[PDB]
RNA sequence: AGGUA
């Protein structure tokens, strides 16, 4: 209850005590997946992909 | 809020369209670089180039995935440096300084990997970058694709950058150590071992330097073969015997073929090496200019590093009459203050007298200090004693124009001078001391003033600047050169232009590379010897100097016909190139860049009465 | 003589002797926060002052008034070392006597009823340390003194912008402590003006309306009167033979019957002389001269009562009738002269729409908020609280001396509050001052601007809490009851120590102390700013502010500020300058009797210094106080010049007084540009502390002074005896004449070793003293860091060479030999901080366990059963320092990933890792471990072992100072026992517990016997409580914010060395970037064959005009001369008196030295150590404008057996062939600046992107990419750069799919992209669109 | 906030 009684803040909000950077320069997306993880992703579909190729048909 | 922003749009621009693939470091000293390589270190280039990384050890198939590949890298195995010496073998890499006031604050070069942390800039890079080594920052990108390579490759790149987009003479040229060897090596002594001896070729003389037979500065004849370019472009070996000093001969072994050896037989200070090089770049070509560039650097560093020019503390000798003089100016002064109190003089008068007379001692102690430091040397040629140029080292640095001006060393060893207080007024006593005999309380206190100043006025002109190079880059944003001719005669009647009673500014250099608009007779007979609208490059400019044509019709882009851009003649040539500007170079961008940038180094009887000719004329 | 300065004597030059010891350089900050929480028997600054203006609280109806009777602070609950352990403030419990009184209800006043609350708990306030600094979070922080200007009025002068009209104007600004400001300006009409804040102008008569003025009242006020006698024809006038000033004769100038000036005539000094020597009494005068006169007061007829004339009209034909004719025989009128009081008030009565009291103050309440029907009485209270409520409006001592001061009374004090004498005093000075009788006053002068201490800033910002907490108090007085309830349930003390604690914590003028020189902590402490709440925006320039001043002189260090855009803002106070009693800036100055200067002194303030003539401290005195230049050099009226020396009235105490600490630390600072010095002085505050900090060679003789001043030095407070010594703790047996009666016992000293400081860098302090060492009070115990012997020693000296070397020192660049790294100098230590918070999230408690899914064993092998790596371990980046996990919520597979997983037989795993890696680039030793776990949260073993760890340090420490203690006992207890008859034969072989099972017959000595027995077991009780008080603080947790379960908190120690990229400088100002480290065998060596450490560019000297960087080196060359001989004897080991007679000598060389000779010193334990520490060279102090000469330094040079030209040839490394002519080489201090070449790497190629735009930035472990602004942009567009621009745009910046796609192109092997769209502009259209504007993308 | 160019 504590924590929820605070209310959110504004990323307008400088970082510091008044450095012309705002909060919000510095939030990071975490809804966007890494290209790291794109590229492994593409090359696992192309792995699975081959290897249903070199099984049978049904 | 979010839309309107400072300075422009905020994530669109600025601030700031942050970029992926970019590094930063600090930046040191790249004195065994060519020209066209940077170092960059292990870290920041294993960093750069991951996906580099990935593709190529997946091609050879080192790793079986991208998951494996950077498990290696992060490894930082043996096996991934030598995948990324091949990445970085041919890749070339952006660098940019902090500020970016003209095109060359971005300049490409190719990355040469070097143990360390700091990026090893090119040394005769860092005068385009306004760099200087005392903590600067510099950033480096990465031009991903095929084309992004070549486009730096082509444009990007150090060594076709070589011209000022601002004016024709170089914009690589030696600015301070390399210029301070160079003078040391040309600049000749009055008696030194090996005067007098007969040398054929300059590998005798550095054959006798470097074997400390002979001084590395010492009137000698030396049978020398100058290349000078004549007929068609062909090259005319002409071998005599050239009476000069070693150290000439040793840097005429530097010197590419094709060059008269009258260029390198004198004293070389900053003008003279960069109207050498300006000579090399305009005779030559590009390729000899970068190769001479470049060889020049070296030897200048390596004959600097050889002279041993240090500054102590008996080289700002005290000039003998500076006593006497501030005695004198003393006396004169308090002649002045006791007269006004008489009421003889005005109070506004008095000031100017007594501003005039210490103006006068401070111009005597001056010029004092220079006559004992300039011919400071008084050595005997064979017993007869004889006053030549000083060997003394701030006089080198003075002379050579390498660092320090004759105001510079005015404060050091003759007398500081007056300087203003708060009002901007000219205070009525100045600082009788100098920086070798140091300043007492109140005058250093009075000197303050001025450094504050100094510094606000940099930070405000600063911001100024950079709000009026913005002002222009809005105003010339669209500008581009769309075709390659229009067709009008119109244009600017273009003159040397005299301000008050004498000529400042030539006619050639303001013509040169401009194209012409009338076939402009001579001042003589009527005879064309200018074609109809053509490029004026260096010989129709010498033409012109010949027959001394009053003024010339020269086609403006105002006056240019074309709608949405303008032609190419009406621009002229000016780029890093003595051809014609390219179809598609937008010249808006650069105009405003070379307006802009040097808006930092911006800070500010017998007239009227009888007008008095200086010279003989109709 | 210290003790400290006998291990180390250093050679001080200096031809005048100092009579005024360095200040407590920290007096500032310690006497404002004295003066802020000290109790005071009066009215005075601080706490006591903000509670007796607040209080007593009157009750809106009740009669229930609440008074102050006085403040107490509670001890501590937490030492500074445990606040900065714990991360909790250091701060002090207010508590506050208080009592409420019910008077007589309901009916006149007079007490029936109080009640006394005691000690009531309204805050808790930050307690100042004992180094001038506040621990808040964990982090110790410094309020900067700020300077603003001082309440009072400002005369100024308006220029530079004259509504159309030139003839800049004149304005008055009253500027109130707290309170509205009040404006008085002048108009191009010659119209004056009021503005109440800056709000629109109204006629300046509206006030004096709002004060109940009549028009004749505010005519008599401010012209004089003139008297016309109705008289024979068309009346006379009584003329003052002194009014006549610049006037022309319109008027026949009549005198003793006959007319003396003829009208048209111009009247000079003549005629004025003449009419006053003639004393003329009355003048007839023609009626034209009287039209143009104005009247001042009211007439009505006398036998009528009929209006014919009222104040302030033109005078005319028929007035003039009409007053002769109703009966008057007395007409006042103004006098109106264009150089005397001018036509500015009756005009601006003129201009006054309004003629009484009721209609000003619906002016004034109209201005001041728009609209606002003006109802009488709240215009009247508007107007009341405007100015004269005590507790909306204030001006203070300052304030009020201020005012009385710049209106010339001999008042110094008076109410705060303005009364209508104080207004119309400002109105006739401005009035004077644009006659241009009166001055206008700077805005500059350091005598109106005032310095708000520490202690003024908390003491107004607790004034603000005690104001909001009224408004609460009042409000409760009528809505609680209105009888007995007892009035700690009716204070609130959140919101006072709310605001308090953003008071201190979050402001502008709340900084973490700069913290990695001693000289950068007494730099910010004694720091000035002229930012902050109530002093100046950065939005100036406003050149005057930034520019100095000349009152600076003494006051302000001129030469140290900031380069950025805050310069001239950010100024440091001087070395010996304190604030006043008011709060500006005093400086001293030794009184100087007309023929013997004194050596008493006199702390001169800004305005006193004007009025006296002040000699400069380079005059030369010899015996007591004599001049010996007839006409000397000084200062008088803020203009240099030449006075004779028998008119001179102060001198300058010293030489160094002009500068600051940093400044006043660089040597030959008048060798040097000030812009250079600048530079260096700022520099040298960045110094980063060394492992090797041995001292500077060429000091100023403030390196002791900071050293000791700051807290960063452990020293002894009581002398005595070094009892025991350890790297850890220093223990003093104190002096018999030192300790308090009783026991004392010993004095402990605990040194702080290796912790973080606020710039990350390593603190800690090492024993500079030995076993049985004889210590006094203000000896250096601990060195602390860049401290050595007492000495401040930030950088290191190190041999210089001045030449060109290849060029790998071309723009300012260094050259380092290998030898540098190789001795392991300049090699830092950088403590860093890592914190891993176990929280609990609704997905499920976090955890710390050292098992952690799908993870190497080799993370596993690092940490214990606990989950955190053990203390000591060395860990590189992207090590598992701690093994934190969080639970895993709902799993979305992709079909191959359920294809795999149906394969290899996995599953998904019910918790992800969420370990606290080591951030990538970083390595070092994991030296301390931090286990915080919240009081109610069960304990993990590694928090049990960390506080049984500190319990057992903490009882280790008790135990020592209870055996030593009872030891003493036990001595006296057998001195006692023995007395009264022998026992000591059977006692000596006891043991010590078993002494007191001893009797004795009745006696004195069985009485103290008994008294002692009650002493041990009154000690053994005092033992067992300090153990169970101080249990209770290690055993309890800490109360951390709501959400976290654990915090673990991870020092890591980086041994970071000197290596290519890092910024070096000196203290001149030279500076640079280390090129490459060569091969020893590569640097220019001498005829000797000492190779030089470092080689700087020669060309950087005279162009920057630091000389005194060369004069440093050839004293380094001198003081290092005098160390290698000095060496060499101790090597053949001579004899005692060889190295005296040496040290002597090299003591004695010098003109006119202060210095003091020995033998003063031991024979021959003090000789070898002086030589032990001088071994490396000679230090030598330069005073910062006494220093010095040339001269000097070439004879030590010659005692050293050196050329005389200080300079040497040396051969180069590469070829072995001497450089032509020699070269100069000395030993310079060099300073290693905290902008470290590691921590200046960012690189990135993939990462933190973020939410609102697409643009990479973020992360402390790897950042974003480099910003690609509009400059780089044009710098394209000015090439023919298109591909690169627009991979600068969109692939690399915006581009999410075409990020993507170029990603994999390039793993694949493939260099093309697609364009697309950045999503910036994505972004942009869609906040267009968000406005009530369409915005398209339309095709062809 | 402080510091760097």
């Amino acid at each position: 209850v504590l924590k929820i009684a605070k209310e959110p803040i504004s990323m307008e909000t400088p970082i510091g005590d008044d450095e012309d950077s705002h909060l919000g320069d510095f939030i990071e997306d975490t809804t966007l997946e890494l290209p790291l993880d794109s590229a492994t992703t593409e090359s696992l579909r192309a792995a699975t992909h081959d290897v249903l190729a070199g099984l049978t048909a049904r | 809020d979010m839309i309107k922003g400072k300075q422009g749009r905020f994530r669109q621009n600025l601030l700031g369209k942050r970029v992926d693939y970019s590094g930063r470091s600090v930046i040191t000293v790249g004195p065994y670089l060519r020209l066209h390589q940077c170092g960059l270190p292990k870290k920041m280039a294993l960093e750069l180039f991951k996906p580099f990384i990935y593709g190529k050890l997946e091609l050879r198939g080192l790793a079986t995935t991208i998951k494996a590949a950077k498990k290696m890298v992060e490894r930082e195995e043996a096996v991934v440096w030598d995948i990324l010496d091949e990445v970085i073998r041919e890749h070339p890499v952006l660098l940019n300084r902090a500020p970016t006031l003209h095109r060359l604050g971005i300049q490409a070069f190719e990355p040469v990997l070097i143990e360390g942390k700091a990026i090893q800039l090119h040394p005769l890079v860092c005068a385009a970058y306004n760099a200087d080594f005392d903590g600067d920052q510099m950033a480096v990108h990465v031009p991903l694709t095929l084309e992004a390579q070549l486009e730096a490759r082509a444009l990007m790149m150090s060594t076709n950058n070589i011209l000022s987009p601002a004016n024709g003479e170089p914009i690589i040229v030696p600015s301070q150590d390399v210029v301070l060897g160079l003078y040391y090596m040309t600049r000749d002594c009055v008696n030194a071992k090996g005067e007098g001896m007969v040398l054929t070729g300059p590998k005798e003389a550095e054959r006798l330097y470097r074997s400390g037979l002979a001084s590395l500065h010492a009137r000698v004849k030396v049978r020398i073969t100058e290349y000078e370019k004549d007929a068609n472009g062909e090259l005319v070996a002409k071998t005599s015997l050239k009476d000069t000093t070693v150290g000439r001969a040793i840097l005429w072994m530097i010197v590419p073929k094709g060059l008269p050896y009258s260029i390198v037989n004198q004293a070389l200070g900053k003008k003279a090496i960069s109207k050498m090089l300006n000579t090399c770049y305009r005779i030559l070509g590009l390729k000899p200019t970068v190769i001479f560039a470049d060889q020049i650097m070296y030897t200048g560093f390596a004959y600097a590093a050889r002279s041993g020019a240090s500054v102590g503390i008996d080289d700002m000798v005290i000039p003998e009459k500076k006593h006497e003089i501030i005695s004198e100016a003393e006396a004169e002064v308090a002649e002045i203050q006791e007269q006004f109190q008489s009421g003889l003089v005005t109070a506004g008068e008095r000031y100017n007298k007594v501003i005039d007379i210490w103006a006068a001692a401070n111009d005597r102690v001056s010029k004092a200090m220079m006559d004992n430091l300039q011919t400071e040397t008084v050595i005997n040629r064979d017993g007869q004693e004889e006053k030549q140029v000083s060997f003394n080292s701030i006089y080198m640095m003075a002379d050579s124009g390498a660092r320090g001006s004759a105001a510079q060393i005015r404060q050091l060893a003759g007398m500081r001078g007056l300087m203003a207080k708060p009002d901007g007024s000219i205070i009525e006593t100045p600082i009788t001391a100098n920086f070798r005999e140091g300043l007492n309380v109140l005058q250093y206190f009075i000197s303050t003033h001025g450094a504050r100043k100094g510094l606000a006025d940099t930070a405000l002109k600063t911001a100024n600047s950079g709000y009026l190079t913005r002002r222009l880059v809005d105003v010339a944003q669209d500008l581009v050169v769309t075709e390659d001719d229009c067709g009008t005669h119109e244009g600017i009647m273009m003159t040397p232009v005299i301000e008050g009673g004498d000529v400042k500014e030539p006619l050639r250099d303001r013509v040169l590379g401009r194209v012409t608009a009338e076939d402009v007779l001579k001042p003589g007979t009527a005879d064309i010897l200018v074609p109809r609208n053509t490029l004026l490059h260096e010989q129709w400019c010498d033409l012109l100097e010949e027959n001394s044509v009053d003024a010339v019709k020269v086609r403006s882009v105002v006056s240019c016909d074309t709608d949405f851009g303008v032609c190419a003649h009406c621009y002229g040539r000016d780029l890093a190139r003595g051809h014609i500007i390219n179809k598609g170079e937008a010249i808006g961008v650069i105009a405003a860049q070379s307006i802009g940038e040097p808006g930092t180094q911006l800070t500010m009887a017998a007239a009227e009465s009888s007008i008095q000719v200086k010279n003989k004329g109709s | 003589y210290s003790y400290t300065e006998k291990k180390r004597i250093r050679k001080d030059f200096g031809k005048r002797p100092q009579v005024l010891d360095v200040p407590y350089l920290l007096s500032i900050q310690l006497d404002s926060f004295q003066k802020f929480i000290e109790q005071d028997p009066e009215g005075q600054y601080g706490l006591e002052a903000a509670f007796r203006s607040v209080f007593p609280i009157q009750s809106y109806s009740g009669n229930s008034e609440l008074q102050y009777v006085s403040y107490r602070l509670g001890e501590p609950v937490f030492d500074v070392q445990e606040c900065q352990i714990r991360g909790v403030t250091y701060s002090a419990p207010l508590r506050v006597k208080l009592r409420l009184v019910i008077y007589e209800r309901e009916a006149p006043e007079g007490t029936v009823k109080d009640i006394k609350e005691q000690e009531v708990y309204m805050g808790e306030i930050p307690l100042m340390t004992d180094n001038g600094t506040f621990v808040i979070n964990g982090t110790e922080r410094v309020i900067v003194s700020q300077l603003h200007r001082s309440p009072g009025v400002f005369f100024d002068s308006d220029k530079g912008k004259t509504h159309s009209s030139g003839k800049v104007l004149y304005n008055a600004r009253i500027i109130p402590y707290r309170g509205s400001w009040l404006d008085f300006e002048f108009d191009p009409k010659d119209n004056l003006f009021v503005r109440i804040d800056r709000r629109r102008k109204l006629p300046a008569t509206i006030i004096l309306r709002a004060l109940n003025y009549t028009t004749e009242q505010i005519l008599d006020l401010f012209f004089e009167k003139v008297i016309f006698e109705i008289r024979d024809n068309k009346l006379q006038m009584e003329l003052v033979p002194e009014r006549l000033r610049g006037e022309t004769a319109s008027f026949d100038i009549e005198a003793n019957g006959k007319v003396y000036v003829e009208k048209g005539r111009r009247i000079t000094a003549r005629h004025i002389r003449q009419l006053e020597k003639d004393d003329v009494k009355l003048i007839e005068v023609p009626v034209e001269y009287i039209a143009g006169k104005v009247v001042a007061k009211d007439y009505i007829d006398e036998s009528t009562g009929e209006l014919i004339c009222a104040a302030n009209m033109e005078l005319s034909l028929d007035l003039l009738a009409k007053l002769s004719q109703s009966g008057h025989k007395r007409i006042e009128t103004l006098f109106t002269n264009d150089l005397d009081h001018g036509p500015y008030i009756s005009e601006t009565l003129r201009v006054d729409p309004t003629n009484d009291r009721l209609s000003a103050l619906v002016e004034i309440y109209r201005m001041m908020r728009p609209g606002e029907p003006p109802t009488r009485e709240a215009a009247e209270s508007l107007f009341e609280n405007l100015f004269f409520s005590e507790d909306r409006y204030d001006l203070s001592a300052v304030g009020r001396m201020k005012f009385n001061r710049s209106l010339l009374r001999e008042e110094i004090e008076g109410s705060g509050i303005l009364s209508k004498d104080d207004i119309i005093d400002v109105m006739k000075k401005l009035i004077d001052i644009r006659n241009g009788k009166g001055e206008v006053d700077d805005i500059d002068h350091l005598g109106n601007r005032r310095i708000r201490s520490v202690g003024e800033m908390a003491e107004n910002q607790f004034r603000v809490g005690l104001v909001r907490v009224e408004r609460a108090v009042k409000e409760r007085l009528s809505l609680g009851d209105l009888d007995t309830l007892m009035p700690q349930d009716m204070i609130n003390a959140k919101p006072i120590s709310a605001a308090v604690k953003e008071f201190f914590g979050s402001s502008q003028l709340s900084q973490f102390m700069d913290q990695n020189n001693p000289l950068s902590e007494i730099t910010h402490k004694r720091r000035i700013s002229a930012l902050g709440p109530g002093g100046l925006t950065r939005e100036r320039a406003g050149f005057e502010v930034r520019d100095v001043h000349p009152t600076h002189y003494g006051r302000v260090c001129p030469i140290e500020t900031p380069e950025g855009p805050n310069i001239g803002l950010i100024n440091s106070l001087s070395v010996y300058a304190q604030t006043n009693e008011y709060g500006f800036l005093e400086t001293p100055y030794r009184k100087v009797t007309d023929g013997v200067v004194t050596d008493e002194i006199h702390y001169l303030s800004a305005i006193e210094e004007g009025n006296y003539v002040i000699a400069q401290a380079n005059s030369n005195l010899d015996e007591e106080g004599h001049f010996v230049e007839d006409l000397v050099t000084c200062r008088s009226k803020g203009e240099s010049s030449l006075f004779s020396r028998d008119q001179v009235d102060y001198m300058d105490v010293s030489t160094q007084q002009v500068v600051s600490v940093g400044a006043s630390l660089i040597p030959f600072l008048e060798h040097d540009d000030a812009n250079r010095a600048l530079m260096g002085a700022n520099m040298q505050r960045q110094a980063v502390p060394t492992l090797r900090a041995d001292k500077p060679l060429v000091g100023t003789g403030m390196e002791r002074a900071v050293a000791v001043d700051s807290g960063v030095t452990a020293v002894a407070k009581r002398g005595g005896v070094v009892q025991y010594v350890d790297a850890s703790r220093i223990v003093i047996k104190v002096n018999e004449d030192e300790m308090y009666p009783g026991e004392a016992g010993i004095d402990i000293y605990n040194l702080t070793k290796y912790t973080r400081s606020n710039q990350n860098t390593c603190i800690n302090q090492m024993p500079c003293v030995s076993l049985g060492e004889p210590v006094e009070r203000g000896d250096v115990l601990a060195d602390g860091p860049s401290t050595d012997l007492g000495e401040l020693a930030l950088g290191q000296n190190m041999r210089v060479a001045f030449m060109p070397w290849n060029g790998y020192n071309f723009e300012d660049s260094i050259l380092v030999s290998e030898r540098v790294v190789q001795e392991d100098r300049f090699t830092t230590i950088h403590i860093q901080e890592l914190a891993c918070v176990s929280r609990d999230t609704k997905l499920g408690p976090e955890e710390i366990t050292a098992d952690i899914p799908n993870v190497g064993e080799a993370a596993l092998s690092k940490l214990d059963e606990s989950g955190i790596v053990y203390i000591g371990a060395e860990v590189t980046g992207g090590d598992i320092l701690v093994g934190k996990v969080t639970p895993k919520g709902e799993t979305q597979l992709t079909p191959e990933e359920k294809l795999l997983r149906a394969i290899f037989g996995e599953k998904a795993s019910d918790v992800k890792d969420s370990s606290l890696r080591v951030p990538n680039g970083v390595s070092g030793t994991v030296i301390d471990v931090q286990v915080f776990t919240r009081d109610g949260v069960e304990k993990d073993k590694r928090a049990l072992e960390i506080e049984e760890m500190q319990l057992k340090q903490a009882k280790k420490d008790l135990s020592e100072e209870l055996q030593i203690l009872e030891a003493g006992l036990f001595s006296r207890i057998r001195a006692v026992l023995v007395a009264g008859g022998v026992e000591a034969e059977k006692l000596d072989k006891l043991p010590r517990d078993r002494w007191l099972e001893l009797g004795l017959t009745d006696e004195e000595k069985q009485n103290q016997l008994e008294q002692l027995a009650e002493q041990y077991d009154e000690l053994k009780h005092e033992f067992e409580k300090k153990l169970e008080a101080k249990r209770r603080k290690i055993t309890q947790g800490d109360d951390l914010a709501p959400g976290v379960l654990k915090i673990v908190k991870v020092y890591l120690a980086v041994k970071r060395r000197i290596q290519p990229g890092d910024k070096m400088a000196g203290r001149h100002g030279n500076k640079g970037v280390i090129s490459k480290i060569n091969p020893i065998e590569d640097m220019p060596y001498d005829e000797n064959g000492t190779p030089v450490d470092i080689v700087l560019n020669p060309l950087g000297v005279p162009s920057r005009m630091n000389i005194g960087q060369i004069l440093e080196t050839h004293l380094g060359m001198a003081a290092k001369g005098i160390g290698d001989k000095i060496n060499a004897m101790l090597k053949q080991q001579q004899e005692v008196a060889k190295l005296r007679e040496f040290i002597q000598r090299a003591y004695d060389l010098g003109a006119d030295v202060r210095q003091k000779v020995d033998l003063s010193t031991f024979s021959d334990e003090e000789v070898m150590r002086l030589a032990e520490n001088l071994r490396k060279g000679m230090p030598i102090a330069t005073p910062v404008f006494d220093g010095a000469k040339e001269a000097e330094i070439k004879e030590l040079l010659k005692l050293g057996d050196l050329p005389t030209s200080g300079q040497i040839r040396l051969y180069d490394g590469r070829t072995g062939e001497q450089f032509e002519r020699p070269v100069t080489v000395g030993y310079m201090y060099m300073l290693k600046l905290n902008h470290l070449v590691d921590d200046k790497m960012h690189a990135r190629s993939t990462g933190s992107y973020s939410l609102v735009t697409q643009q990479p930035l973020g992360g402390k472990a790897q950042f974003g990419g480099q910003r690609f602004g509009e400059m780089e942009v044009w710098a394209l567009e000015a090439y023919g750069a298109a591909y690169t621009l627009q991979e600068m745009l969109t692939v690399k910046s915006d581009d999410v799919n075409g990020r993507t796609k170029m990603y994999k192109n390039i793993v694949d092997g493939n260099h093309q992209m697609e364009p697309g769209m950045p999503e910036s502009f994505n972004v942009l259209l869609k906040e267009i669109r968000s406005l009530g504007i369409n915005i398209e993308l339309e095709d062809e």
